């Protein structure tokens, strides 16, 4: 999910 | 004195602590107001307090497990849209993804060989231009990101997974 970080 | 976040910055997926010192992902979006300041998209807060001077500690707990990154961020970082979690962004973070610490350096990230972390005092610095992560077990330190900072820099937290958390420590 780290695209939203 | 001590910071707090701040909950009308907070994308409205993430929950937070009543104390308002911590932050974790939610699994509902909040019904929250869209102002200016608010993180839609990514799963960003920032503190209450910026800086424009000076020089600053504060301390992080951060959760064992991935999907944390923190560090701090320029006050013109974008708020609105998907936007990339980068340097160039206004945003200096270090990150725990795939198991492994890292300092978001791009286009690459920086891979810490730091040990486990369970608190991390950050050092903002604005007459000389720095930031710096340090483990507070031992002070070893992280990572400096070195940077002219042209504006307000505010303390910046990001989640984006379940099952991790960070939490302002003082």
């Amino acid at each position: 999910a780290v695209k939203l970080q | 004195v001590e910071l707090t976040l701040d909950p009308d910055t907070a994308n409205p997926r993430l929950i937070l602590s009543l104390d308002l010192k911590g932050v974790r992902l939610g699994e509902r979006a909040q019904d929250l107001p869209n102002h200016p300041c608010r993180f839609d998209t990514n799963t960003r807060v920032l503190a209450s307090c910026g800086f424009s001077s000076g020089r600053h500690h504060w301390e992080v707990e951060v959760g064992s497990k991935d999907g944390w990154a923190f560090g701090v961020a320029r006050e013109s970082v974008r708020r609105k849209g998907l936007t990339p979690f980068t340097p160039e962004e206004g945003v200096w973070a270090l990150q725990l993804n795939g198991g492994q610490y890292w300092a978001v350096t791009s286009p690459e990230r920086s891979p810490l060989s730091c040990g486990h972390l369970s608190r991390v005092r950050v050092a903002l610095d604005l007459e000389v231009g720095a930031v710096s992560f340090y483990a507070v077990e031992d002070m070893r330190h992280l990572y400096t990101f070195r940077v002219n900072f042209q504006e307000r820099v505010f303390p910046l937290f990001s989640v984006c997974s379940t099952g991790t958390y960070l939490r302002i420590w003082p």
